[PDB]
């Protein structure tokens, strides 16, 4: 485990078998090459954005105005 | 009725219905229930290795071919409770504690309280039960309002006596 | 489980050394009793907690009171025990509370002076940063680090001015315009502008707005914040959050 | 500074918690647990060779601890 | 303004003054009304305490058992009115304590409340229906004040004493009460001020000299404690909440409806005759020559679009106050009594106190309004199927009422549009026109829900008495009344006057008549002299400091009530100034109201104590 915390820093170049670090950039980096190379699943980080909860007239007042 | 029959400790029914769950064809949102039956029933038979190696899988492609949140979290902490019930519950403490901060912003009060348990659970195996205790007294109001953790709650507190 | 200061330990060290000097075993070339003296300290500092945090408190209470030397062997102590307390940690606390309490000090409700941001910072520097390079052991023209503590004290110097920016524009104005055109000089966030009005509102708002303060005096302070806060503000959208 | 500026617009976050719980250390700690209780041959030889591993972190801390355990109060 | 009342306010310079048409409010730079509080009789109030915390509002204390609380900064405008259940009031204090909850690592006690959407009111005004947002009925005199950036929620806490008896009453929030018995009844001793030390610490003077502390301290520390007290006064108001709702429904929008349909149809026609004729008509199209009159005169057009706006509203409306208001409260009285029970049932073992509270008062609300939101989801179904109903009927009704009035309308729908148009359309007469219609619970069980809410708001009330009084009395010590004095002066009768706390300082400062008990042996001495002894005693325990020194009355004015005396705080030598310089028609010699007056001392006793001196003010009443 140290060994590979070791592998967790000077590890940049992307050298195949990546799965069994922890990055996903690298993995995923790994994935778009490997894709081209054999031309595969370009996975999107959903942004998990972040707040005021209001009252019920202000909500349902959005959605009809929205609505239209 | 299974998951009532493996409370109930009737270990014949739910082992029968298993081996219907592997041909017949389900529905995904019945599909990890089953699923999940799966990970229970191991768990109380005593075999982990099997167990371990299978919930991970689960979780891993409930990250992945559906983003399910609520299905990655119920897995999740069976993996919890696989681990401490074996005497090593120390490799959880990074996982469940990466759990506590991110759903402490999310607010969801069961979910803070169950990890809590889990927690106190970790603390009282390793012979510091007595920090365990001052945590449990200053937010035993607060987890007295759930119902089904009340048993895990009150086994927990004869043991403390 | 006995330990908690250090003075407990070096007075150990002592009783475990005493015979040292008298029997001769160990070898000048190799420093085997250091090694395991920095093997016992460090699993003091790895397994007891309360040592741990008294070692904090005594090393920021030394900070405080200026015992260079003391915190100096404390630091020292610290990085020969190369435990999971890095003096590195301690230093950067040390120094960050004691630039904020000279800050506290020095440029509290003094506004007439002009470029004092300036003056406030030569003065620590020549008052602490020949101690400090000692401690911490790095050069003393260490460019970058006076970079982040000038850095440091301008955000000091914004917060203490935001606090009291109520006394600043309505009783020192105009014999505080000098320093209120150098914080116009400081001032670049959108947060920073809410921060500034929402504080000046609710400050005013508590002071000025109750009706039984005279309406004369009422409006005679109320047009001084305007002027105030327009000559900070040139382009007048504060004023117009005021006035709304 | 930066921290300082969240701050201004401490024992609030979980890393002070698990600090003060004084479990930091997630190898110390386990073999704290499994040295409670012994000292079977087999896991000794396991635990000796953490001791004598090439390359870790706190091995001092489990040496002193081994031999805390071995030959200490009891 | 020569007068022995006046209290200054700790915060802001202004004073309150009484005068005969009120109390009134003068500013103290400009001597300017501010205010004028109307009351009745002066004798009826026992004092009136300002505000601490925020000084933006003003108490009066009644004797008979009403409190009146009015803000100064509107003009002495009302704002809130205050009742005590059967409590005869000698003097109270009112304290504001912020709480402080800062956020830590070890409660993991989240809210949920906040995070679900807060709830709306329904008012009607004369033109229309409107929905305003929901406010709480003492929440405007304890809403977060513009003027508090430090926003803490406020506990508000008042304290009564009750006269002839010594019993003390503590009141929160403006709702709950509790009641605590003092053991030590058997001396009828008048309080004679009260001190607060800090928030939630006070200590009670009474004549005797004797002193009782009252500590919220503990209370205050437990975290789930104020919890317990503030979810039990949120639990009663909700109930009321909806029950102020429902008999709006039944007031505004059943009984109307109900009532025009009466009128148009039993007092024109008849019931019985209707229904059997209204059936002809639907399959027949017999109109007989009385009908043709009904639909004619009786109902005519102008009331026939008055029938169909009462009765869409008296639907519509109806599900929308269901569903917007009856859900989301149930909901919320679900979560807090659950919440309630889990604080009960912790300190049950946390305490480990051998008396324990019984949870069938809590389990009996708990099912009463969980049979509510089962009540209330069955209505609110049942209303719609009553809109199809309604709907179904008045477009047939559209159509023989105009051929009725016009003999070449063209009918314009068609019953072929659906199949069981014919049972919609009957259906509604059984529901309209029967006598279950006939009452005014038709539309919904009015009846049903009265009942409910007011059993769960009767049991409300008994689990508040039964067990909450029970948890808090505990947490709250009463210090017995004890003789601090006795040991500097222990063969002297004590007489105690005033004492008071100077602010940003921990000394208590008071004023006190010694005559020293002459015993059976020493008969008839001149030394009865009644000595005016003050001392300084640490505010927390009570502690003498300096020797006490008697001072020296001038004969002139040994012809005044020492008893009656009262401190005065906040520079009292602003206004001495202030009436020289004011061309008013008091003179200062003495403060004289003209010639023909009555003279009020005004004692400025300089008690330097570590150097600061306080004043002091003695009335006339002449022996």
């Amino acid at each position: 485990q140290n060994i590979l915390k070791i592998l967790e820093d000077k590890l940049s170049e992307v050298r195949d078998n990546l799965e069994l670090l922890d990055r996903a950039d690298l993995q995923r980096c790994s994935a778009i090459i490997n894709s081209i190379r054999s031309d595969c699943k370009v996975p999107l980080a959903k942004n998990r954005s972040s707040k005021k909860p209001s009252d019920i007239y202000s909500i349902l007042s959005e959605i009809v105005k929205s609505a239209s | 009725v299974a998951f009532k029959a493996l409370e109930e400790d009737d270990f014949l029914k739910v082992k029968q219905y298993l081996l219907k769950s592997e041909s017949l064809e389900l529905d995904y949102d019945q599909k990890i229930n089953l699923k999940y039956l799966r990970v229970k029933y191991l768990v109380k038979i005593g075999d982990y290795d099997l167990s371990m190696r299978l919930i991970n899988q689960y979780v891993k492609e409930c990250c992945e071919e559906v983003a399910d949140s609520n299905w990655r979290f119920k897995f999740e902490i069976e993996s919890i409770n696989v681990l401490l019930l074996s005497d090593v519950g120390i490799r959880s403490l990074p996982k469940i504690i990466k759990l506590i901060d991110e759903y402490k912003e999310i607010g969801n009060p069961l979910r803070c309280v169950i990890l809590l348990l889990k927690l106190c659970e970790v603390l009282i195996q390793v012979g510091k039960s007595m920090e365990a205790e001052c945590l449990i007294s200053c937010n035993l109001s607060t987890i007295l309002e759930f119902p089904f953790v009340r048993k895990k709650t009150d086994e927990l507190l004869e043991s403390l006596s | 489980n006995n330990i908690n200061y250090l003075k407990d330990i070096q007075r150990w060290e002592n009783y475990y050394e005493f015979p040292l000097r008298y029997v001769p075993i160990f070898d000048v070339n190799v420093n085997d009793w250091a090694l395991e003296l920095n093997s016992l300290r460090h699993y003091l500092l790895n397994r007891n907690i309360k040592f741990k945090n008294n070692l904090r408190t005594r090393l920021d209470k030394l900070i405080m009171d200026d015992d260079f030397d003391l915190a100096d062997n404390l630091i020292q102590w610290l990085k020969s025990a190369n435990g999971s307390l890095s003096s590195t940690e301690l230093i950067v606390n040390a120094l960050y509370s004691k630039i904020n309490k000279f800050c506290e000090d020095n440029m509290s409700r003094v506004w007439n002076k002009r470029f004092m941001i300036m003056e406030t910072f030569n003065k620590f520097i020549n008052q602490y940063w020949s101690q400090f390079s000692k401690l911490v052991g790095c050069p003393e023209d260490d460019h970058e680090l006076t970079t982040t503590v000038f850095n440091c004290f301008e955000s000091n110097f914004l917060r203490i001015r935001t606090n009291e920016i109520f006394d600043i524009c309505v009783l020192a104005y105009p014999d505080s315009k000098v320093t209120l055109l150098e914080l116009r000089k400081i001032m670049k966030d959108f947060k920073d502008y809410t921060n500034i009005v929402t504080t000046f509102l609710s400050d005013f708002k508590k002071y000025i707005l109750n009706p039984s303060v005279t309406t004369v005096d009422a409006l005679l302070r109320y047009v001084k914040t305007i002027k105030a806060f327009l000559v900070l503000d040139p382009t007048g959208r504060c004023l117009h959050s005021i006035t709304t | 500074a930066a921290e300082s500026k969240n701050y201004s617009r401490g024992n609030t976050t979980s890393s002070q918690l698990v600090e003060s719980l004084g479990i930091q250390d997630l190898t110390m700690v386990e073999l704290d647990t499994l040295l409670s209780a012994a000292l079977t041959d087999s896991e000794s030889y396991n635990l000796g060779l953490l001791c004598s591993d090439k390359n870790s972190g706190d091995i001092l801390d489990c040496q002193l601890e081994l031999w805390y355990k071995s030959f200490g109060p009891h | 303004i020569n007068d022995y009342f006046i209290d200054y306010n700790p915060l802001f310079p202004i004073f309150a003054t009484r005068i005969a048409k009120g109390l009134a409010i003068y500013r103290v730079s400009d001597h300017a009304r501010l205010a004028v509080i109307p009351i009745r009789n002066i004798n009826l109030v026992a004092n009136y305490d300002w505000d601490t915390t925020t000084g933006k509002f003003l108490s009066i204390f009644f004797k008979d058992g009403t409190i009146r609380i009015h803000d100064i900064f509107k003009d002495g405008r009302l704002v809130s009115f205050l009742r005590i259940p059967s409590t005869k009031i000698s003097k109270g204090i009112w304290d504001r304590i912020p709480l402080r909850y800062e956020p830590n690592n070890r409660d993991f006690a989240c809210n949920i409340i906040d995070d679900l959407p807060k709830l709306i009111r329904f008012v009607k005004d004369s033109k229309r229906i409107n929905i305003v947002p929901y406010t709480q009925p003492n929440s405007l005199w304890r809403g977060p004040d513009e003027d508090d950036l430090d926003s803490n929620e406020k506990l508000d806490v008042h304290v009564v004493f009750n006269e002839g008896n010594d019993k003390i009453t503590v009141f929160f929030n403006g709702d709950y009460a509790v009641f605590l018995s003092v053991d030590n009844i058997e001396n009828e001793n008048s309080l004679k001020s009260i001190i607060k030390v800090q928030d939630g610490f006070y200590q009670c003077f009474y004549e005797d000299g004797t002193v009782q502390t009252l500590n919220l301290g503990p209370l205050l520390q437990s975290k789930s404690s104020v919890n317990l007290l503030n979810y039990i006064m949120v639990i009663k108001e909700l109930i009321g909440y909806m029950l102020t709702h429902l008999e709006f429904i039944n007031r505004e929008l059943a009984t109307p409806y109900l009532d025009f349909v009466k009128r148009l149809c039993d007092e024109a026609y008849g019931y019985g005759k209707l229904k059997s004729e209204l059936e002809a008509l639907f399959l027949l199209g017999e109109i007989s020559c009385d009908l043709e009159d009904w639909l004619c005169n009786s109902v005519g057009e102008k009331n026939f679009k008055r029938w169909k706006y009462l009765g869409c509203e008296a639907y519509q409306k109806t599900v929308q106050i269901l569903t917007l208001i009856f859900v989301p409260a149930c909901e919320r009285i679900i979560i807090y009594v659950e919440k309630l029970r889990a604080i009960l049932q912790a300190f049950s073992i946390q305490n480990k106190l051998s008396y324990t509270s019984d949870l069938t008062a809590v389990e009996v609300l708990l099912k009463s309004s969980q049979k509510l939101l089962t009540m209330t989801l069955n209505s609110i179904i049942g209303l719609g199927r009553d809109e199809t109903l309604f709907e179904k009927f008045f477009i047939w009704f559209n159509d023989r009422l105009h051929e009725a009035l016009d003999e070449d309308y063209k009918l314009k729908f068609q019953f072929e549009d659906d199949l069981y148009f014919g049972y919609d359309l009957l259906s509604y007469f059984d529901r309209i026109l029967s006598k279950k219609g006939t009452e005014p619970s038709s539309i919904i069980d009015v009846k049903l829900y009265r009942d409910l809410i007011n059993s769960m708001s009767d049991m409300e009330k008994d689990i508040a008495q039964s067990n909450v009084n029970s948890h808090i009395q505990q947490h709250i010590l009463v210090d017995l009344k004890t003789d601090v004095f006795a040991q500097k002066y222990p063969s002297s009768q004590i007489n105690l006057l005033d004492a008071i706390k100077l602010p940003k300082h921990n000394y208590i400062v008071y004023l006190i008549q010694v005559t020293k008990h002459n015993s059976a042996q020493e008969p008839f001495s001149e030394e009865n002299k009644k000595k005016l002894y003050i001392g300084t005693l640490k505010d927390e325990n009570l502690g003498i400091i300096s020797k006490e020194s008697s001072v020296k009355i001038p004969a002139l004015f040994k012809s005044y009530r020492l008893s009656s005396t009262r401190f005065v705080p906040n520079r009292v030598h602003s206004l001495l100034r202030d009436i020289g310089l004011s061309d008013s028609n008091y003179h200062s010699s003495y403060i004289r109201e003209n010639r023909e007056n009555d003279d009020f001392i005004a004692c400025t006793a300089k008690v330097s104590v570590d150097g600061r001196s306080a004043s002091l003010v003695f009335p006339k009443e002449k022996q």
